[PDB]
């Protein structure tokens, strides 16, 4: 039996589908039989007889589905025609201010991708508006900065990998920027010290240990990152920060078969490998699971290229099938519910104008119906948001419309004088900055109690997931008081789109001329 | 069949074939490169002129051989075919004395000796004209009136034909006769005219195996067999040999009702044989046969059994039955503590139906112990080594083997049967391919046997200078005249024969047997008990 | 690294299970396997037979009615045996019969292959060769010439004590009135040399005993048979048989 | 005969089960025969047919149980089925403070374990609290500690190895926390100096010698562990302190079949087979033996990989028998004496939906019972605790059932005015923290003896394992006097989870809120 591509697996079978299924307990490979193998739950695979690693990235065909590989490479890359490779970007977790009466604000930090997108990681952080202490208002006092004086960022930060493959001896450097082009900091490469290992899906260092302090806190320098009065002026107007990281990873981690073991070879090395995988298959973009940017990379055929001719026709339906979990309970795509019908589908210009073609030939209009007679080609991007929600320029969820902010919130497990403890989707919660109440006098009035735009951070979460406003959180430390049994007790909501991050022109704090949501309206009696 | 088949033969599936249906695979493993080139020559087999051409063929490389053949060697061609009756008047003018008178007036149908056809020979005989001298002189007369049957006496005497069990005269016409046939068949098939070559025979069960023969065919519906005999025969049938000569056909032709089995026989291009003008070939005596496979197959409605067999030289197939001499008999050295090298289970057997019984003694035995008391075994073990007897399993007459001839001394002493025991040589014969007229099956044959040997070693055991039985002692006789006849009606005839019947019962496998025989001889039961206490 | 594997892989994993018994039956066998067959047909001929038993050699019908003073008994090395300790006797009588003591050891070890070559070697020394006196003067000349040898500790894995203290060459005359000692030696020679890890030893201290040995192995033994053979009328008649049946 | 994983054992008798025996001085392997194997108390194996290492760490199926391995691994681990590696924690023996009068006090540390737990060992010291100098009264002012000042901290430490493997050449870094987050100092990994061996249950240095100096000694540092006030203050009010440890180990030996030699391969780490181990395992924590907590790893299957398939079903009953020694003398699993129904089964959420499941498929509801029908998969945590103590948020041993504590006394070796001598059970004694003892007037009266809370360190151990209580100690070197020879004299227990570090409220320092057992009543003739 021939075998071109020396991978193990016959070319006859990787032309046609094949599968590996085990009998009691030796394992062996098998030509797909289509009344045996369907009742058991197996995969159809197909690959490239010409290609030692259809996906180009380091294990063959027959690593992959024969499982004899790294045991980290996530399950779902395990298909061989999902590129299994490291994605590594920077979460920031808080920082703290000075002058080379301290600053101390917990940030939060999304993982970007924004507009022609190229192959880079970057994220971005936002550090909380809210006021911690009430007497801290204006930040340029609370910390005796003058126009001749110099801060120091002071930040903690932790690696995530939220890829398919494991990284072992590198970490990737990354480089601080404030504003478009103001960069304060590369934080250095550390030199063996990341002995440890990021699985996907982790952190490091992981979530039961101190995150590694940014600022050195020894004699390197002695405040590295200083920054000019200026500076700390666009940081208060803007709010936000961007974090650039390469792709300089590690070596690769390969299996061995005389043995079965995992070492790092120290000739393979990833920053050989990605370009290979980047130039050769076809992007997918999905923020659906958690709204968080997800990316995966499948190996479609590339016309130009006879050796690419090689690789089996990929239909879109497939793609998602195979690499984010979508299936046919009734024969019709959905994730977990969601029909499919309920997500937006964008395009880079190139292919636009080729999936253009391609619903011409075939004159339809609706890709939904068509979905499964879409060619994928190599270089394709492909954006899969939820079609629901609004999103900003740096694609993040920001908001929704209020209507379904309005039925997320239809559910009053219980109401008193003191606050609501409520049980809401948990993907709700992103894109609610805060709440604003009030009162209203039987007569129209309207008293809002935390009536300043950096007062709104009133909702916890409890250790059972259920949130829970506390009004005397910025209040008095006292219950709730009400004039007349008969007064309305209004509550609404303010989306992040709509929020303020500084005071306005001539220094407003009232919550007047926000974009406001009507989300709660009980009376006194119902309280 | 087809999907198996098809999953066989193409390469990559094969595996996948093997792995999930093993049975399926075996099947088209064997069905696809030995049987599936026989199949072949069936379906030609059924054409009419496919028939004629091949056996025109055949024809034209014997031509010379034919047409060189002279008188002497046709007339025996001819008596082979067909047996030659004897004829009364010369028998009766064989006679002529005294004798003849006094058979006149004998109670004839009163011989378990003879048989139903001797019977009806003396019956018409006696128009030229009990417990006595009368029936000595029938067994004389039984040597006499047998017919000239050249193949009988080749499988009777298992080519071994100097064997002294007839009158002199007749022993040497059929010395000379077969030995004319032996020169007679000097042309080899090898030709370069033709490839494997296959003949056909059709054969009656009853001549290989009595026992088998009467349950073979299913009792209600007699186009059916039953399939638990049927596996029973199977089991061990591994390979044969023929001492005499196979007369074969070329095209297979209807059988008569008595036949189920239907040979297929592959030939070597060394085998030597001899063509017959009738569509029939003679083939060479002494010819060894292995059997590749056993199957039932369906034809005309009526349910047949298909045998083949290939062609090999006799000794390849002879090296077989010496190992398993030697296996059995350093099994049972062990098993019953006797020196190291024995020689006490040979058999020698040269017939269709070999494997069956050299794998049959490994049963034999196997219910023998487990069934007797061991300190009788060991004890009448070691009387037998003490002397040059040892047990023999065979194929031929008991007639012809050597033991039995040489002792009695006397041409007319000869007996045949299904066992039987020789004191001069302390040796136990067990005939396999007869049917015990009695018996169920051929343990109890042993066993009965093995009741005369006993019976010899316990009356050894009383007087070492004496040689008596057990029986002759005027305290068992008497015995012998009461509860004699209490049983079954062929212990009853006399006291050894007695003896050993009880001897088989009381050991019986079948509880219930045993309790039959204690509340229908009482006496015997404790009588028995006390001779075996001597130990 | 990958090729050693096989070899301690193959000395380790036992394929199937013979089983508990057939073992023995086969290490026996395999044992007996190693003399010449020759002798076996010798002993054969001249009446009993060796019988294996599987129990405690000290109670067996043959033996216990027999010779039950002789229950010392001394093992190839000179140091004393009880004899139900003892895994194998031998007796000399009108009935010559050799009992050994079945065990899955023989293969395996070498310390106890060799009292049973001991003891062949005693039976045939003792009881074959004696009923025609062959160890005669040929032996008697490499006995001889192993006493006076260059400090030749031969000697001391031959003779024994008797044997070290005659003081002058050995005579003719001395085999004759003891000729247990020397079929003792006899046996001692034979023993060594039919067992592979001993035979080297064997060549190495008595160099003229191995080179006796060799050539007795080698092409001296069928004239053993044939010669013991012709006291049989039995085998003088059978020949007249054969002979006289083809050639007439 | 065909054998794919080139482990030296055939295929056929690793799927079925096998076992090696000495057969008098030459070992052979042999297929399992179930009578005549039996009898001779021999294990019946069962192992992968391809997987070189069925557990997946660098020990061939055949080298486990043939015993040709470093004969340092712990028997436990020579079964093929369980996993061999390391387990190295920082033990801290006792600390001294001072200034840049000085407070040097004994410490004690547990090998801890919290909850959602995770793939790192970390430990805990406690300080004790009791007064070892009568005038040492409040830390603040034994060491002239001002606002503007710093102390010193010098500890000595020495490094436990509790797993089933040995570690070559490195030792591992580790760092020491204070409270939450605060990182007081990092231990060095001291450079090519662990040249000995930790084999498993051994000391680093051994006990015989001086433990590891923490503080270099040397130029270093002046005080490496510098430590601010406030700092200071947060260790007096909590007294406890964290060791956080990763996994850097070393090198591994390996077994040559040429000579026999065991050498340490400069090319394998354990830093890269960990991973594989704790990604394929079933992990079991048991604090059987004396109340520490023992992790052990067990090879199970994990249906979604095929080569994964093969490894032989692990139930719950055969991995408690062969991992830590329980067995069944009448058919009842047991652990020296303790029936099986002592013990806790706790699991986490993944793990605690599957063993539901399997509770449902069989229709039963007290696992006790179904036992042997429990299928173990590939990554379950299970944690087996003792059901008669009351455990911390950390898994430690730290209080227990009164009635328990009162049988635990009920044997009174020997009385009289100066103290008991009992003989009491080795576990019992870790959970109790001191005693009070006091004396009662024949109409009601209490006088408590030692009445401070910094005062109950009163029992000692004689060197034959008797528990001796001095009321002499913490007494004023003078013998116990009777006011009454009908009084009752009253002694208390007090467990740790009751106990107070600190001075109250207003510093009270008398036993009055402590929660106290009584253990002893004996009239004063009856002494």
């Amino acid at each position: 039996v021939p075998d071109r591509d020396n991978d193990g697996i016959p070319d006859s079978l990787e032309v046609e589908g094949y599968t590996v299924d085990v009998k009691n307990k030796r394992t062996f490979l098998s030509p797909w039989i289509s009344n045996i193998h369907e009742k058991k739950g197996l995969t159809k695979y197909k690959s490239s007889p010409e290609k030692w690693s259809t996906a180009s990235d380091p294990y063959s065909d027959f690593e992959k589905v024969t499982g004899r590989i790294d045991k980290n490479v996530s399950p779902e890359a395990r298909h061989p025609l999902v590129a299994a490779y490291p994605i590594v970007h920077v979460d920031m977790e808080n920082i703290i201010l000075s002058k080379n009466r301290t600053i101390s604000k917990n940030t939060s930090t999304s993982r970007t991708h924004t507009s022609g997108f190229s192959n880079s990681n970057s994220s971005t952080v936002a550090i909380d508006h809210s006021l911690s202490l009430a007497g801290e208002r204006t930040w340029a006092e609370t910390m005796g900065l003058n126009t001749a004086d110099t801060a120091r960022l002071n930040a903690n930060i932790r690696y995530v990998n939220t890829g398919t493959a494991p990284i072992y001896n590198v970490l990737p450097t990354t480089s601080l920027v404030l504003g478009k082009n103001q960069t304060l900091a590369t934080i250095k490469a550390k030199e063996n010290q990341l002995s440890q290992i990021l699985a996907p899906n982790n952190y490091y260092p992981s979530k039961n240990l101190a995150p590694i302090a940014l600022n050195a806190q020894d004699d390197f320098s002695s405040t590295p990152i200083t920054m000019n009065y200026n500076q700390f002026l666009e940081l208060e107007k803007t709010k936000q920060l961007r974090l650039d990281t390469d792709q300089v990873y590690g070596n690769i981690a390969t299996y061995n078969f005389e043995n079965g073991r995992v070492r790092v070879d120290t000739g393979s090395n990833w920053s050989e490998v990605l370009p290979q995988i980047q130039e050769t298959t076809a992007r997918i973009i999905f923020n659906g699971k958690d709204l968080n940017l997800v990316e995966r990379r499948i190996a479609a055929v590339n016309p130009s290229d006879p050796l690419e001719t090689t690789k089996p026709d990929m239909t879109l339906k497939e793609a998602l099938k195979i690499a984010f979990g979508f299936n046919e309970p009734n024969g019709n795509l959905q994730y977990q519910g969601k029909d499919i019908t309920e997500f937006d589908f964008n395009f880079d210009q190139q292919t636009s104008q080729n999936i253009k073609n391609q619903l011409a030939e075939l004159n339809a209009t609706n890709i939904y119906t068509v979905l499964d007679k879409i060619k994928l080609n190599a270089k394709m991007n492909i954006l899969i948001r939820d079609k629901r929600f609004h999103y900003d320029r740096n694609n993040i969820a920001v908001g929704a419309d209020e209507s379904v902010v309005k039925e997320a919130h239809r559910e009053v497990i219980n109401s008193s004088t003191e606050g609501l403890l409520l049980n809401i989707d948990k993907d709700i919660r992103k894109i609610l900055s805060g709440y604003i109440v009030e009162i209203e006098d039987t007569e129209g009035l309207k008293e809002v109690i935390n009536d300043r735009y950096d007062m709104l951070n009133i909702s916890s979460l409890r250790q059972d997931g259920k949130t829970f406003i506390d009004f005397k959180k910025y209040n008095d430390k006292l219950p709730l008081y009400i004039s007349n049994p008969n007064y309305k007790v209004n509550v609404y909501a303010v989306t992040k789109e709509n929020t303020i991050i500084n005071p306005s022109e001539n220094g407003d704090t009232s919550t007047n001329g926000i974009k406001k949501i009507l989300i709660f309206s009980k009376k006194g009696y119902e309280i | 069949f087809a999907k198996a088949f098809a999953y066989y033969i193409e390469p990559q599936h094969r595996d996948v074939l093997q792995l999930y249906a093993p049975e399926a695979f075996n099947y088209m493993d064997k069905f696809n490169e030995q049987e599936i080139n026989l199949s072949l020559e069936e379906l030609k087999d059924q054409r009419m002129l496919a028939r004629y051409e091949k056996w025109e063929k055949i024809k034209q490389h014997y031509q010379h051989w034919s047409d060189s053949l002279s008188e002497e060697g046709r007339g025996l061609l001819k008596k082979l075919q067909i047996p030659i009756e004897p004829k009364k008047d010369d028998i009766i003018h064989s006679l002529s004395q005294e004798e003849k008178e006094l058979l006149k007036r004998i109670q004839i149908d009163s011989s378990d000796f003879l048989s139903t056809e001797e019977k009806e020979f003396l019956k018409k005989l006696q128009i030229d004209i009990l417990s006595e001298k009368e029936k000595e002189f029938l067994k004389k007369l039984k040597l006499d009136i047998q017919p000239y049957d050249i193949n009988q006496r080749l499988q009777d005497t298992g080519g071994l034909i100097d064997s002294p069990s007839i009158n002199l005269d007749v022993r040497k016409q059929y010395k000379r006769d077969i030995q004319n046939i032996d020169a007679l068949l000097h042309q080899s098939i090898g030709s370069t005219l033709y490839n494997k070559i296959y003949l056909y025979e059709n054969m009656n069960i009853n001549n290989l195996t009595a026992t088998l023969g009467a349950d073979l065919v299913d009792s209600t519906d007699n186009t059916k067999i039953n399939r638990g005999i049927f596996n029973e025969f199977k089991k061990n049938f591994k390979y044969s040999i023929s001492s005499n000569y196979m007369i074969v056909d070329i095209n297979e032709r209807p059988a008569l009702d008595n036949e189920r089995l239907k040979w297929r026989i592959q030939l070597s291009p060394d085998t030597r044989a001899g063509y017959l003008e009738n569509g029939k070939l003679i083939l060479q005596r002494n010819i060894g046969l292995e059997i590749k496979d056993v199957q039932i197959i369906k034809q005309s409605e009526k349910e047949y059994i298909r045998i083949d067999a290939k062609v090999v030289p006799k000794s390849k197939i002879d090296t077989k039955i010496q190992e398993a001499q030697l296996n059995i008999n350093q099994e049972w050295n062990k098993a019953l503590g006797l020196p190291k090298y024995t020689k006490l289970i040979t058999f020698n057997v040269h017939n269709r139906y070999a494997s069956n019984i050299v794998e049959s003694a490994y049963l034999i035995l196997n219910e023998w112990k487990n069934n007797i008391q061991s300190d009788l075994i060991k004890k009448v073990t070691n009387y037998l080594v003490d002397g040059n007897g040892r047990f023999v399993f065979t194929d031929i007459t008991l007639p012809n083997i050597a033991e039995q001839y040489t002792h009695q001394d006397e041409i007319y002493e000869q007996v045949h049967s299904k066992g039987l025991y020789v004191p001069e040589s302390r040796s136990i014969l067990l005939h396999g391919p007869s049917k015990g007229v009695e018996l169920r099956n051929d343990s109890e044959g042993f066993i009965h046997e093995f009741g005369h040997a006993v019976d010899d070693y316990a009356g050894y055991l009383l007087d070492k200078n004496q040689s008596d039985l057990v029986t002759n002692s005027k305290k068992f006789i008497d015995i012998f005249k009461e509860e004699g006849s209490n049983l079954t009606s062929y212990g009853r005839t006399n006291e050894a024969e007695f003896f050993a019947e009880a001897f088989r019962l009381m050991h019986s496998t079948d509880h219930a047997e045993r309790l039959k025989v204690q509340k229908n001889a009482p006496k015997t039961f404790q009588f028995i008990n006390d001779q075996i206490k001597f130990i | 690294q990958e090729e050693h594997l096989k070899e301690i892989m193959k000395h380790i994993v036992k394929i199937e299970v013979k089983g508990e018994e057939a073992v023995k039956k086969e290490a026996a066998e395999k044992l007996l396997e190693k003399v010449p067959s020759d002798v076996l047909e010798m002993y054969k001929a001249i009446g009993g037979k060796i019988y294996i038993v599987d129990g405690d050699i000290t109670k067996h019908i043959s033996l216990e009615a027999l010779s039950e003073d002789k229950k010392k008994i001394k093992d190839i090395y000179g140091k004393d045996a009880l004899l139900h300790e003892h895994y194998v006797y031998a007796k000399e009588g009108y009935e010559p019969v050799l009992v050994i003591q079945s065990s899955e050891d023989y293969v395996e070890n070498t310390e106890k292959a060799l009292n049973v070559y001991y003891e062949i070697g005693k039976i045939l020394s003792r009881d074959i060769l004696s009923k025609i006196n062959q160890p005669y003067q040929k032996f008697l000349d490499v006995l001889n010439t192993i006493k006076n040898a260059s400090d030749s500790d031969g000697q001391d894995l031959l003779f024994t004590n008797q044997l070290k203290e005659h003081p002058t060459d050995f005579s003719v005359e001395f085999l004759e009135q003891n000729s247990n000692e020397v079929q003792e030696v006899f046996a001692k020679a034979f023993a060594y040399y039919i067992e592979p890890q001993h035979r080297d030893v064997l060549q190495l201290y008595a160099p003229e005993a191995f080179n006796y040995m060799d050539k007795f192995n080698e092409q001296e033994i069928n004239l053993s048979l044939e010669e013991l053979k012709d006291q049989r009328m039995l085998a003088r008649y059978e020949k007249w048989e054969k002979i006289k049946q083809h050639y007439q």
